[PDB]
RNA sequence: UUCUUCUAA
RNA sequence: CAAGCUUGAGUCUCGUAGAGGGGGGUAGAAUUCCAGGUGUAGCGGUGAAAUGCGUAGAGAUCUGGAGGAAUACCGGUGGCGAAGGCGGCCCCCUGGACGAAGACUGACGCUCAGGUGCGAAAGCGUGGGGAGCAAACAGGAUUAGAUACCCUGGUAGUCCACGCCGUAAACGAUGUCGACUUGGAGGUUGUGCCCUUGAGGCGUGGCUUCCGGAGCUAACGCGUUAAGUCGACCGCCUGGGGA
């Protein structure tokens, strides 16, 4: 069954990229839509887009720089057999600063960067690097 | 009710006393409120190979559109009956009415 | 370059000998599909047909028995 | 299986729109009545382990609806065992 | 159905009923019993003639129908009982006219199924025409001998004669031995086998039970005086010589058919 | 295989003609295969790898109808 | 048709 | 926790394919046995032989009868089933899959310790049956020996009913469920469309076989039916023996 939409999401961007695909499209989501709005603005996707009303597609236009991926890795941290939460102290660095771990705190979905500078942590979607 | 497809092979001797037979059948089915789409006897003809130490045997096809119950009654008569020598009682899925392209 | 599938019927007739002897050999075994072409769904219609004509002593099961 | 007729006297009997066909007490009277059908089959044929198994997944498959029947309206969960006379 | 009586006793260890809750429990039909005095195994002239033969329970003759002369008229099945004076159970008839007979259950009969003898009869189990009349290759039972003499073959609780051919006036039968033996085609034969096919599958379980059947023990022959029987003797236990009767007939092997009457009519013997 | 001679026939024809129905209707080697028993282990096994035979062939064979060899 | 075996560094 | 929504899952309608199961029939061919006719000195077997069968008439051949078991050709890296497994034909009862359009229920789902059920052959118990085959056993050969391979016989067994056993290289040596990721040649089974102007032309589902790209892998290879990329849950592994 569909127990995890979110690995849903990050294994169609990771097939997406290593398929030389132009766009990948799948089913809409309030979560999915915060996560590819994190990866639009940090950088790795060039625009994402929700399409239909009775079921909503979330499409991501994938980004190419110099012929090959942008999005070198993408991985789940939290997952449903086992979750992750970490204190504000404790967010992670994802490839010693250059890539980002997308975090959803109290206020919102936002890169754990950013986390830092609101002061205050919580449970970490993905690493993207 | 179930289509049935019924042909029966009888004893080329006692080939006089085939329409007496068709009629106690059919007074079987109809009897029964069953339907009878087409009856067609074959005659005499000649056999393929040789069933019960002769040669020729006497064909009557028979279509029926009755419940199951009478057609089991029915089977049994022609296992008694020794004027039927091979009875072959086939399910059908619809009720035909053209013509045997033997009887063509 | 099956027949049946040209002509278009729903189901091979037993009854109808001169079609079915143009599918047994001369020893009365059944022409295999390589051989005719028939499209294998009416190859086992054709089979359960050849079947029904031998119980009936329409079709031999050889040449030989007698 | 159950014939054309059976099925429709269900569901107008157990539907409330008598076109639903798919509503869950409809659902279970119709594999109810299809289970106390085949007591008399396996009754007489006690080594057709092959249709037992499809069976079991009639019994298997309609305690399922009933138990979320019960967590989703109680009272029509009464209501229908109590119809069809089922002992849970 | 067989049951396996739990050992709360020795004797009760090795005990399995046939329990058929089919049969009457009630009394038998009275009009139809009369006395059955019990013999000891023992002739007119007082001596034993067969041995082990004495005691047991006293019984009730059953007078029961082997001659089936009822022709035309159908009979209902009004109850199964109990016959002590056979292994087969006898079925209580009520024909048309308002009499009862005993007939012998066939396999698949119960109470309220009707039966008719005659040559018109329908053949299910349970009807009596004569044999020109059945089927070749059918089981029956309660077979004649000679016509109008009444049922001689098949009789015992569970068993059957095939009928395996026909050349005018005689049919060929198979018998429960294994026997082939030539009948007349007019002897009367019952459709179906006989009914209480699991009497052998009982267990008397204990010694008492042979002595209520009127089974007397059976001293074997070797543990005899020479004076007793041709076994007997030895110092310890010697047995040198070739097993034979009491009167000195060899046992193991030798036939004893004598019938030079009857030798016509017997195609091939058991094997 | 019931062949009858016809009129005015040679019979090194005829013999022929005996030895034609008889690779025919397949007579020789369906006696050979019922001498001894097999099992239905050897039998599946016998007709995959009779299969295989049939494809790999087939395959081998249009892969070498490309390449030159000289 | 049958047709076996050969240690030491 | 409450209210939903329809994509997951399910129900209904109409169809299709099938060795899917259970029960009862039935047919033809062959084998052996029995009887008889013709017939006369071999037969059978092997590497070669012998045991064996034969003048008491075999083998061969023809007629008749009995009985059991399996179902040539079709027949196919064909089909069905959860697996084991399933093959003449006919009927009765019966499970599943799939398709086409809708209608409907509204997350009802996935997995699963313990549990329960099914589970090849061999074996066991009771009762039948017993043609062929055949452990055991016997005789003949072979050989240095031959408790073997070969031969001639042959009993459990194989078959049926009902119980038990619960195991196999029970294998795809690959747990189930879901999602995504270039292709090619097929098989089978639906269904839509084009004038079917032919068995064609264009699609769209299920199942299946072969090759192979990226990727993976110790390599062999696997490769949209993954052993690729991931998610959920379970089972399991920890040097070889001992075991
Ligand atoms: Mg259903
Ligand atoms: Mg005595
Ligand atoms: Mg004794
Ligand atoms: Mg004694
Ligand atoms: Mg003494
Ligand atoms: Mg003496
Ligand atoms: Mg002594
Ligand atoms: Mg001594
Ligand atoms: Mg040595
Ligand atoms: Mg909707
Ligand atoms: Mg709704
Ligand atoms: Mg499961
Ligand atoms: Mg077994
Ligand atoms: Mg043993
Ligand atoms: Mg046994
Ligand atoms: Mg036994
Ligand atoms: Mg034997
Ligand atoms: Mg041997
Ligand atoms: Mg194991
Ligand atoms: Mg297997
Ligand atoms: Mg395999
Ligand atoms: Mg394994
Ligand atoms: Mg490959
Ligand atoms: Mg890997
Ligand atoms: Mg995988
Ligand atoms: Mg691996």
């Amino acid at each position: 069954s569909m127990q995890d939409p979110i690995a849903d999401m990050l294994t169609r961007i990771r097939n997406g990229q290593a398929a030389n695909k132009a766009a990948v499209t799948m089913p809409s989501s309030k979560l999915k839509v915060a996560i590819a709005n994190v990866l639009k603005e940090e950088g790795f996707i060039e625009d994402f887009k929700v399409e239909g009303d009775t079921k909503p597609e979330l499409e991501l236009t994938l980004k190419y720089f110099q012929g090959k991926a942008v999005v070198e890795s993408i991985q789940r941290v939290s997952r449903p057999g086992l979750r992750i939460y970490k204190r504000k102290d404790e967010l992670p660095k994802v490839m010693a600063g250059l890539g980002i771990a997308v975090v959803s705190t109290s206020k919102g979905v936002m890169t754990d960067r950013a986390a830092r500078q609101a002061g205050l942590g919580g449970e970490i979607i993905c690493y993207v690097a | 009710m179930r289509h049935y497809e019924i042909v029966f092979m009888v004893h080329p001797d006692q080939s006089e006393q085939v329409p007496g037979m068709i009629e106690r059948y059919t007074a079987a089915i109809t009897g029964a409120e069953g339907k009878i789409h087409r009856l067609e006897d074959w005659g005499r003809r000649q056999l393929a190979y040789p069933i019960n130490k002769l040669h020729k045997a006497h064909y009557v096809l028979m279509n029926v559109e009755a419940p199951q119950e009478v057609i089991d009654e029915l089977e049994t008569t022609f296992r008694f009956n020794d004027a039927v020598i091979r009875s072959m009682v086939m399910r059908t899925k619809h009720a035909v009415t053209e013509a045997s392209p033997m009887v063509k | 370059f099956c027949r049946f599938t040209a002509e278009g019927v729903q189901e091979i007739d037993y009854k109808d000998i001169a079609t079915l002897k143009n599918y047994i050999t001369e020893s009365g075994k059944i022409v295999p599909s390589r051989i005719t072409g028939t499209r294998a769904k009416y190859q086992r219609q054709l089979a359960r047909a050849i079947k029904r004509a031998r119980y009936l002593s329409l079709l031999p099961y050889t040449d030989r028995h007698q | 299986s159950l014939s054309t007729e059976a099925t429709a006297k269900i569901v107008s009997e157990f539907g409330r729109d008598a076109n639903d066909t798919g509503s869950t007490e409809v659902q279970v009277a119709l594999l109810t009545a299809q289970i106390n059908h085949l007591q008399g089959h396996f009754a007489e044929h006690k080594k057709d382990h092959h249709s037992r198994r499809g069976l079991l997944r009639m019994v298997s498959q309609r305690r399922k609806l009933l138990d979320y029947l019960k967590r989703k309206d109680v009272a029509r969960y009464t209501q229908l065992i109590e119809r069809l006379g089922l002992r849970r | 159905a067989v049951v396996k009586c739990k050992p709360t006793s020795p004797g009760r260890r090795h005990v399995v009923k046939v329990v058929n809750p089919e049969l009457h429990k009630g009394k038998p039909f009275a009009p139809l019993l009369e006395k059955n005095s019990k013999s000891g195994g023992r002739n007119n002239n007082g001596r034993i003639t067969t041995r082990h033969i004495g005691g047991g329970h006293k019984q009730a003759y059953r007078i029961v129908d082997f001659k089936r002369n009822k022709d035309g008229i159908p009979a209902v099945v009004e109850r199964l009982e109990y016959d002590p004076n056979r292994s087969a159970n006898i079925a209580l008839v009520l024909y048309k006219d308002g009499e009862r007979r005993y007939i012998l259950a066939p396999k698949g009969l119960k109470a309220g199924d009707q039966i008719q003898s005659g040559v018109d009869a329908a053949i299910k189990p349970g009807n009596t025409l004569p044999m020109r009349n059945i089927p070749v290759g059918s089981t029956v039972h309660n077979v004649e001998m000679k016509p109008g003499k009444g049922g001689q073959l098949a009789r015992s609780a569970g068993t059957y004669v095939q009928i395996v051919a026909r050349d005018g006036a005689y049919v060929t039968l198979r018998l429960r031995s294994g026997e082939m033996r030539k009948v007349e085609a007019d002897c009367r034969a019952t459709l179906g086998e006989v009914g209480n096919a699991e009497h052998m599958l009982r267990v008397l379980g204990k010694a008492g039970a042979a002595r209520w059947r009127g089974v007397r023990p059976t001293v074997r022959g070797t543990a005899m005086n020479p004076v007793d029987h041709p076994h007997g003797g030895g110092e310890g236990r010697n047995f040198g010589k070739h097993p034979v009767t009491p009167w000195g007939v060899q046992t193991k092997g030798k036939k004893t058919r004598s019938n030079k009457r009857t030798d016509k009519f017997i195609v091939r013997r058991r094997s | 295989p019931v062949i009858k001679v016809r009129e005015n026939e040679p019979f090194d024809v005829a013999l022929r003609r005996f030895k034609r129905s008889c690779e025919k209707a397949g007579v020789l080697a369906e006696v050979r295969r019922r001498e001894f028993y097999e099992k239905p282990t050897t039998e599946r096994k016998r007709a995959k790898a009779s299969a295989v035979k049939r494809h790999a062939k087939k395959l081998a064979r249009e892969n070498a109808r490309r390449t030159r060899l000289y």
